[PDB]
RNA sequence: GGGCCCGCACAAGCGGUGGAGCAUGUGGUUUAAUUCGAUGCAACGCGAAGAACCUUACCUGGCCUUGACAUACUAGAAACUUUCCAGAGAUGGAUUGGUGAAUCUAGAUACAGGUGCUGCAUGGCUGUCGUCAGCUCGUGUCGUGAGAUGUUGGGUUAAGUCCCGCAACGAGCGCAACCCUUUUCCUUACUUGCCAGCAUUUCGGAUGGGAACUUUAAGGAUACUGCCAGUGACAAACUGGAGGAAGGCGGGGACGACGUCAAGUCAUCAUGGCCCUUACGGCCAGGGCUACACACGUGCUACAAUGGUCGGUACAAAGGGUUGCUACACAGCGAUGUGAUGCUAAUCUCAAAAAGCCGAUCGUAGUCCGGAUUGGAGUCUGCAACUCGACUCCAUGAAGUCGGAAUCGCUAGUAAUCGCGGAUCAGAAUGCCGCGGUGAAUACGUUCCCGGG
RNA sequence: GUCGGGCUCAUAACCCGAAG
RNA sequence: UUUU
């Protein structure tokens, strides 16, 4: 059975370095991986004036992005999803699990 | 600016590989229409060329001679306008054909700055 | 804001989260097409017999420090000032300046 | 030639000719042209004596100068008697749909007034 | 004037954040207002401690702080009773089964923060604030940090007109991008009305990104 | 006998396919003229390989997508000359000095704060 | 104007006072502060003292005065000229 | 007050504004009230990223007193949940289900409470000069000394940038770089995205498949006068031209020194002080901010043919979407309505890009220009569109035929033009912020105008 | 002469336009 | 050319 994991952040080198301290994890009992994809990003951007009263030009202008990466394990053992399960997730990354 | 500045190129024109008609043809264009441009010149061409058979590109370059460059080209323009007969590709045509023969829509419209001489 | 403010907006919505199956239902029960119209219309002055102050249509979304109603912003929770300020700060995840 | 008491333009377009009479514009000319049968390339001045009395019977369906001119003025003589607030604008010369007042009411309020 | 907050710039650069969650983009303010409430409550529920940082983590959907503060001891005292029902204690401002570690603060001059803490705790004690600044710079520069400015403003000490006044010994580059400056703000309430103390300290630069 | 190049002018990114053989054209599936309207953007289009006089030489499949009329023609002679010159490398001088082989850098320039557009800023108003 | 499929539009309090005073053919005037409730051929004849911020004003609910508004006959700006 | 230098400051060009219709902010006036703030540059589509009620602070009336909400004290009751009426509503009444902590009620004392005053008592934040190039220190030298030097001069430069001179030699903060983006290439990653080469093609990557290519998003390479010529003072620098995807600071953005303007803001917030406490506090329903003899600012739309209308056919990027966007079907002239469908999204949708190209049409006119304005009939949001919404259809078809004195923005993918998106938001953008399409002309020069070092 | 605009950080002058 |  397919296992989609998908991974989602307001940071990349967070998301990046959960991905592959994950693959790494499944490769060492098991295979069939098809790596982190790296899916296009969400960028919103927030204009925020600035002053107390009255400069309608003084804005900072901010952003957040929210990046989203792919990940493949096709038909891992029956030692492998234990051992995935079995792994700590930092903050500021969100996993997502789904069965195919 | 304040000390020194170049001037800019610009890519001949696809047709005939003229600079000076891609000038022309950057004088007429508004509003970044260039298709209406060039549509307008092509015209202009094909038509003094039928009729007073004569290399347009050589045509062109042997009428503006009488009318001098950017000046001419804006005289021009503007003489091609206050026409109304048909589509302003056919009242560049005449225009240029006026200028030829040595009329006084064009050929004698700077004439009025000889006679200041 | 003056209290009274941010008291009358806990009440409005107070009040909204009161009546709101109530209003859903009354909604509903109009835009009924396999109803009779008699119900149809007793729909119709049942919901507008509710509180002027039963549909959210009246409230409006206020800062959840300071209160202020002008520059909100639904992503946040807050209004421009102190959205500003925790930004800078390092208290919020994600948003940094932005520049492209 | 002489359709609901107007004359309207002979060497054009029956279309853009049928619009000159007070009550007609291109979607009511497109209408009658259709009922009738007369394509609207087809200039007046090409016309037979045949199709001029049916689309005369036309535009009679229509209301058309006279008759609504006057429902028109009437309608705001309702308004203006009934003392209600677009008669009441009706009768200063003031935009009534609710447009801006401080400015820009030229056009309901006439030219520009000096002190 | 108007230059930019000093951290804020280098957030994506070389700061981290303290807040490090993920929460999807309807369900962003419920967290992030929680957020605001048990650092609004923590910062006088640990004030006469001596805390420095805040940074808060959910991890998965659960709830984390670590407060970075230099005596762990006024915020523990015995041990048993405090930090086990300190975290019963925002527990219920998160809404999350939280937990409270402690992060000791070797070299206890380093802090902007901290040194804004001390200057403002003399400030409001009726000393003279040019040698209550100037200690503090003997104070911080001494402790190994490469340039120290100390800034304060106010109607200082009680004069009837407004003044500004700072003190910069040593390195401090402001517009360097990957320059380690804490940086912090903090307002001394005299019975005259209120002291504006800003403290930017720097220790050298970050060669490395993050 | 098969060539490929990549040619990017403004958000148009014209992969081009230049094989040995006749002179004819596809256009995304569709004819030189059944793509371009405005006959310059297929003059352009065949500027390169007539600089070269061949015209006739090598087919062309290619295949763009983003861009308008003008960055779409630019970016398929970009890459038509691309693949040109990978298939026969002494071509590059001559490609360089009529200016087919440079990957115009200009991109439309961002809207500012504060400004009506990206250089255009508000009239200046005094007293 | 409303949409017609919702119906008119008519408070609860002016119309159970419209309905309490046709069946008793009163003369006395309806005191409403709606302004917003539109004009009902069973309002023909009745005077309404309907608001307009500051007074009430009655209006006599003639025949050609249907698909108003009550507000619409109080003018609530007091304008008589600049100079 | 001189001198030099610089900068769309002027010049040359391109386009606007001042003219006309409307949108919007201000002044005034008006008014019950038209809430307050912001006044040269640096206020005037400004706080307001969105006034129908609400917001709301103002006016009109109608109501309240430990007060809508903090804690400190006393007593009976679990929080609650129904249902009706008087009422414009607040406000009250009247009824059902529940049986030491809590959540209202009752009371009293401090107190709460004010968007009231003072930004000239303050902080905290911002404009502005101005991304203007400056601001200092250590030693060493000169001046009894304060001080000076350095930091000046010839050049140069975007630049206290660099060089050469020189009683200065160094150093720091500013400059630049470190940061983000865009341009070329590489390594990885191959789905939801891709289709080069095979076949299956229901002609649609659709479907097997492939991991090439485009793309996507992570980690890097490249550019530095490096190379040659020339001018130059064994100089910096500058002019090339070769190469190169890019050449000299390749393009943009963020970052705004020391200080000035008692610049802005007690109406974000906080705060010392002063004032109010049956009201300047709290709660209501209607109005109002939407007024209109007029005056100004900033915009949107046009006066036509390089155009209008109608038909046919292309090509974007970037954003948004679960109370939301909605394939498709049915109804309507349409706005929309009903069923119906996928989507928490590189998967489904907004969504059609427009200007462009092709064909006809109009033939230089107040017109098939232009849409103001008005009458008529609707749709949706909403509790309600009178005051005071947006949109849709029919009719209606003003002004206006390129605009005075004057004046503004712009040096390249820019001005000019053409459309798309969002934030705020139930609905309400010509405003703001962004996105892409097409795409110029000119710069002789510093005498002047304007701001600075 | 007046009134409206232009001009200046602010004034007249001056320029324009209008009514008379 | 009038005022700081
Ligand atoms: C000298 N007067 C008039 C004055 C007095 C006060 N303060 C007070 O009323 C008294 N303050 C107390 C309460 C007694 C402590 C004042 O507070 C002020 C001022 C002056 C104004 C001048 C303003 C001026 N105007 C023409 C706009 C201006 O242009 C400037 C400027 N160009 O910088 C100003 O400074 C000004 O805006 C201003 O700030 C003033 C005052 O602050
Ligand atoms: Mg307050
Ligand atoms: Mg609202
Ligand atoms: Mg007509
Ligand atoms: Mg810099
Ligand atoms: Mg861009
Ligand atoms: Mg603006
Ligand atoms: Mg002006
Ligand atoms: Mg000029
Ligand atoms: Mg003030
Ligand atoms: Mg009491
Ligand atoms: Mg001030
Ligand atoms: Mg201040
Ligand atoms: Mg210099
Ligand atoms: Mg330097
Ligand atoms: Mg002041
Ligand atoms: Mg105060
Ligand atoms: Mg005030
Ligand atoms: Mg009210
Ligand atoms: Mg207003
Ligand atoms: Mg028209
Ligand atoms: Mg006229
Ligand atoms: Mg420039
Ligand atoms: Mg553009
Ligand atoms: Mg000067």
């Amino acid at each position: 059975q397919r296992i989609r994991i998908r991974l989602k952040s307001f940071d990349h080198r967070l998301i990046d370095q959960s991905a592959q301290e994950i693959v790494e994890t499944a490769k060492r009992t098991g295979a069939q991986v098809c790596g982190p994809i790296p899916m296009p990003t969400r960028i919103e951007r927030f204009n925020v004036l600035t002053s107390p009263h009255v400069n309608k030009d003084a804005r900072d202008q901010y952003e957040i992005r929210t990046y989203k990466r792919l990940i493949d394990i096709v038909q891992p053992t029956d030692k492998t999803v234990d051992a995935l399960m079995k792994l700590d997730l930092a903050a500021g990354v969100d996993v997502q699990i789904a069965l195919g | 600016r304040r000390r020194v500045v170049a001037a800019r190129e610009i890519l001949p024109d696809p047709k005939f590989s003229s600079q000076t008609i891609a000038k022309f043809m950057n004088h007429v264009m508004q509003d970044g229409k260039k298709s209406i441009a060039e549509s307008i010149v092509y015209g202009a061409l094909e038509r003094v060329q039928e009729k007073n058979k004569v290399d347009p590109v050589e045509f062109f370059e042997t009428t503006l001679e009488k009318v001098r460059t950017a000046l001419a080209m804006r005289w021009l323009v503007d003489a091609a306008a206050k026409r109304s007969e048909k589509t302003m590709a056919l009242r560049l045509a005449g225009e240029l054909l006026d200028a030829a023969e040595g009329k006084g829509a064009a050929i004698k419209k700077r004439e009025d700055v000889h006679r200041m001489a | 804001a003056k209290k009274g403010m941010i008291n009358r907006e806990l009440k409005r919505e107070k009040t909204v989260a009161k009546y709101a199956a109530k209003r859903a239902e009354l909604k509903a029960t109009i835009a009924n097409v396999n109803a009779s119209d008699e119900e149809r219309f007793e729909a119709m002055l049942k919901l507008q017999a509710l509180p002027r102050n039963a549909s959210p249509v009246r409230l409006r979304n206020r800062c959840g420090l300071t209160g202020r109603p002008h520059g909100y912003f639904r992503k946040f929770g807050l209004s421009r000032n102190k959205l500003r300020d925790t930004v800078m700060q390092g208290d919020v995840p994600g948003v940094v300046k932005a520049s492209w | 030639a002489r359709i609901a008491g107007v004359n309207i333009p002979d060497n054009k377009h029956a279309v853009i000719s049928l619009t000159y009479i007070f009550g007609i514009g291109r979607h009511t000319a497109k209408n009658i042209l259709a009922a009738v049968g007369i394509t609207e390339t087809t200039k007046i001045r090409e016309l037979d004596d045949a199709q001029l009395d049916a689309i005369r019977a036309e535009v009679a369906k229509v209301p058309t100068e006279g008759d609504l001119r006057r429902e028109i003025s009437m309608n705001i003589k309702r308004l203006m008697d009934l003392g209600c607030y677009r008669g009441l604008r009706h009768r200063r010369s003031l935009p009534v749909r609710g447009q801006r007042t401080k400015t820009n009411a030229r056009t309901r309020k006439g030219p520009r007034k000096p002190i | 004037g108007q230059k930019v907050h000093p951290i804020g710039i280098r957030l994506g650069v070389v700061k981290r954040h303290n807040a490090n969650w993920y929460a999807n983009p309807k369900q962003y303010a419920e967290y992030l207002l929680k957020d605001l409430q048990v650092r609004e409550f923590l910062t006088k529920k640990l004030k006469n401690a001596m805390v420095s940082n805040i940074l808060i983590e959910r991890p998965s959907g659960a709830a984390k702080v670590t407060i970075s503060t230099a005596r762990p001891g006024i915020v523990i005292g015995k041990k048993g009773e405090d930090i086990e029902k300190l975290q019963r204690e925002l527990t219920n401002i998160m809404g999350v089964p939280a937990q409270v570690s402690i992060n000791e603060i070797d070299r206890p001059d380093l802090d902007a923060r901290l040194v804004a803490e001390a200057i403002a705790s003399q400030l409001e004690k009726r000393v003279m604030f040019r040698r209550a600044m100037k200690r503090a710079v003997q104070n911080t520069m001494r402790a190994g940090a490469k340039g120290i400015k100390v800034e304060v403003s106010g109607r200082l000490g009680g004069a009837e007109i407004a003044r500004t006044e700072w003190y910069r010994e040593g390195r401090v580059p402001l517009h360097t991008l990957r320059a380690d400056i804490d940086y912090a703000t903090m307002r001394a309430e005299t019975t005259y009305g209120t002291i504006g103390v800003k403290v930017w300290i720097f220790r050298g630069e970050i060669l490395g990104g993050m | 006998a098969t060539n490929y190049g990549t040619g990017r002018r403004k958000t148009a990114t014209a992969r081009v396919f230049l094989s040995a053989g006749t002179g004819k054209l596809v256009i995304n599936n569709r004819t030189l003229e059944q793509y371009f309207g405005r006959e310059t953007a297929r003059m352009v289009v065949r500027q390169p390989l007539e600089l070269l006089e061949a015209t006739e030489k090598y087919d062309l499949y290619i295949t763009v997508k983003g861009g308008g009329i003008g960055g779409q023609a630019g970016a398929i002679r970009h890459g038509i000359t691309r693949a040109l010159i990978a298939a026969d490398e002494t071509l590059k001088p001559v490609l360089r000095q009529a200016g087919f082989v440079t990957r115009d850098a200009r991109e439309v320039e961002r809207k500012k704060l504060g400004l009506r557009k990206a250089r255009k800023r508000p009239q200046f108003s005094k007293r | 104007p409303r949409s017609l499929k919702k119906g008119p539009f008519v408070d609860a309090h002016l119309f159970a006072k419209v309905e309490a005073a046709v069946a008793s053919n009163s003369r006395k005037p309806i005191k409403t502060w709606s302004r917003r409730s539109m004009i009902l051929p069973d309002f023909v004849g009745l005077t309404i003292s309907v608001h307009n911020g500051r007074n009430h004003v009655p209006v006599i609910v003639t025949e050609h005065m249907v698909g108003h508004k009550l507000g619409e006959f109080a003018p609530t700006r007091t304008y008589r000229g600049h100079g």
